RNA sequence: GCAAACUGCGAAUACCGGAGAAUGUUAUCACGGGAGACACACGGCGGGUGCUAACGUCCGUC
RNA sequence: CCUCCUAAAGAGUAACGGAGGAGCACGAAGGUUGGCUAAUCCUGGUCGGACAUCAGGAGGUUAGUGCAAUGGCAUAAGCCA
RNA sequence: UGCCUGGCGGCCGUAGCGCGGUGGUCCCACCUGACCCCAUGCCGAACUCAGAAGUGAAACGCCGUAGCGCCGAUGGUAGUGUGGGGUCUCCCCAUGCGAGAGUAGGGAACUGCCAGGCA
């Protein structure tokens, strides 16, 4: 009777401490050289390249940052 | 370990010759014995549960642990406390019971062969706990009994029958 | 064993398929074994003519390509829900 | 299964340690022996390894598994690693309990000069 | 058998990010001055409302 | 104040369109380190009837994750110390 | 330089489930007793102490089993952008992108370093 989805994309260059994706649940998990917030908001720990992959026993989707 | 040596001396040889196993431990062996009176009458008050716990502590050589439910019972409601042994107390208590408890049963029609889990364990509840002399008549409050469920490594009902016969299996 | 001759497909996609369907023709494929499968162009009229006999789907058929007869077994046939037209016939080499 | 729970427990430690990309010093307890290895962050290569099975440790040990054997293994691995130049490496008890053989080995290694 | 608030499967157009060709008065952005501007409508594209009866009504796009 | 669709697969895209909940609390119901890993159904067992009780079995989270809703949690954010 | 085992990574179903036999050389697993280091919301269940006292029962190790699960082409089909047409509700034409399911087939995973036993 606020904004979800992918905001930053793989292959992009971002500065340190830049939020890439916020997720309602654990749809994605931070990879190497990536931090995680209280609301599962991933942010860049450094500057370089970003990769989205699928890995794990359940084949969960992961986000990683690699040196440029 | 009071009966452990006697068990290894007597039961092992007959079971091996009647089964012809290869390894020493292939013979079924008891691992734990469960004493838990399903009184189920402590819902009104917990004094009965305290009395049951005291009886368990007195009869056994240890102190019981209070559990909770998985009849008008809520979730997580403590109703009964169980007791189990793992070690020398196993054989000590088993020998004691088979010496004084099992032989001294009133109207002892026998055990229940069908009272198996279908996989190598026997479960039954023997009432009129007066059979156990450890039960002091001074502190008895109601007619109760142990819901003994023998836990054994038997892989089938035949092995359970064989290991029960090893204890002479008085009769059905 | 039936003397069936067809033409090898020259285009990949829905274009040639619809061109054949409009002109009363259709495509097909032949696969099976280590040999590479190949696409073929089956004429609709001849397929109707020689498929009426019940023996068409019973034994191993013979398909003639560029004057070369090969044994192929019809795996399956796909037809329109109501139109009596063969959407696609899949064969297996035998 | 005890193995399943042990692996489950060790997985959390390993995955939380992998964020740093630092050489790990993994110690494994066996009922009859004890194993200790130092593995690079990649995980496919090992810098050094020593176990009680080798004669170098069991010569003076009546048995390969006990507090004394764990201490001897810790001393040996610590000496070898110090020769290697660990420079404050990180330890890992394969997701085990720091109670016995693991505890004795770690204490013996720290006696030799381990910085962890 | 069904499911806009069913997905065990899963399209092209639409997005920015990286490399690359020719193009076009730099067609691109910021600042500073000066505007109108605060009632649009027809049709097509896929829908809701409405009784898909409506030449009724509202949405994103040309 | 907040959640689900409605809504044309980046975000947004009208309804007086249909669902709704929240005005709470913890000095633990947070953290540290350690340990453990359910629901669902079945077999035996006085009441207990099949499901007040424990042991075992298929399985490892469809239990639970304090608040309505939706996504997520096995490395457990779930339970104890 | 070969056969076998253990630890650690990539790999996350062509790695899983079902059946048979094979292993105590080394190694591995179960385990005796535990008052001793330690311990339970009760218990040597796990944890820790003396080892082979006993064994290969489960477990893991190889191979075969394609039974099961799984992947999976090839085409076609459905769908659809762009421009147009018709009897314009819906369909079709030209071109491009290209489903799901199913299919032949694959399918007893592969690979990297160290350590130990037998050649």
């Amino acid at each position: 009777t606020k904004r979800l989805g992918v905001k930053r994309f793989g292959g992009e260059s971002v500065l340190a401490g830049s939020i890439i994706v916020r997720q309602r649940g654990t749809k994605f998990h931070a990879g190497a050289n990536v931090g995680c917030g209280r609301d599962h908001t991933l942010f860049a720990k450094a500057d370089g390249k970003v990769k989205f992959e699928v890995k794990g026993p359940k084949n969960r989707k992961f986000i990683s940052i690699e040196a440029e | 370990a009071k009966l452990h040596d006697y068990y290894k001396d007597e039961v092992v040889k007959k079971l091996m010759t009647e089964f012809n196993y290869n390894s020493v431990m292939q013979v079924p062996r008891v691992e734990k014995i469960t004493l838990n009176m399903g009184v189920g009458e402590a819902i009104a008050d917990k004094k009965l549960l305290d009395n049951a716990a005291a009886d368990l502590a007195a009869i056994s050589g240890q102190k019981p642990l209070i559990t909770k439910a998985r009849f008008k019972i809520r979730q997580g409601y403590p109703i009964g406390c169980k007791v189990t042994l793992r070690g020398e107390r196993m054989w000590e208590f088993f020998e004691r019971l088979i010496t004084i408890a099992v032989p001294r049963i009133r109207d002892f029609r026998g055990l229940s062969a069908k009272s198996f889990d279908g996989r190598g364990n026997y479960s039954m509840g023997v009432r009129e706990q007066i059979i156990f002399p450890e039960i002091d008549y001074d502190k008895v409050d109601r007619v109760r009994g142990l819901d003994i469920t023998i836990t054994t490594t038997a892989k089938s009902d035949e092995e359970g029958r064989a290991l029960l016969a090893a204890f002479d299996f008085p009769f059905r | 064993m039936f003397t069936i001759n067809a033409e090898v497909r020259k285009e990949q996609g829905k274009g040639a398929s619809r061109r054949l369907r409009a002109a009363n023709k259709f495509p097909a494929i032949i696969y099976g074994g280590k040999e590479a499968p190949l696409a073929i162009e089956l004429d609709h009229d001849k397929v109707m003519n020689m498929q009426a006999k019940a023996e068409f789907y019973s034994e191993v058929l013979t398909i003639v390509v560029d004057g070369k007869e090969i044994k192929v077994k019809a795996q399956d046939v796909q037809r329109h829900p109501y139109k009596p037209k063969l959407q696609h016939i899949d064969f297996v080499r035998a | 299964d005890k193995k399943s729970a042990r692996i489950r427990r060790a997985t959390r430690a390993r995955r939380k340690l992998q964020e740093l990309g630092a050489t790990r010093l993994v110690v494994h307890r066996t009922p009859r022996h004890i194993y200790a290895q130092v593995i690079a962050p990649n995980g496919s290569e090992v810098l050094v390894a020593a176990s009680t099975v080798e004669k170098a440790i069991a010569e003076q040990l009546k048995y390969t598994g006990n507090k004394d054997a764990a201490a001897a293994v810790g001393k040996a691995v610590a000496e070898r690693a110090l020769e290697k130049g660990i420079k404050d490496v990180s330890f890992d008890r394969s997701g085990f309990q720091y109670h016995g053989r693991v505890q004795a080995l770690a204490d013996a290694a720290r006696e030799a000069g381990l910085q962890f």
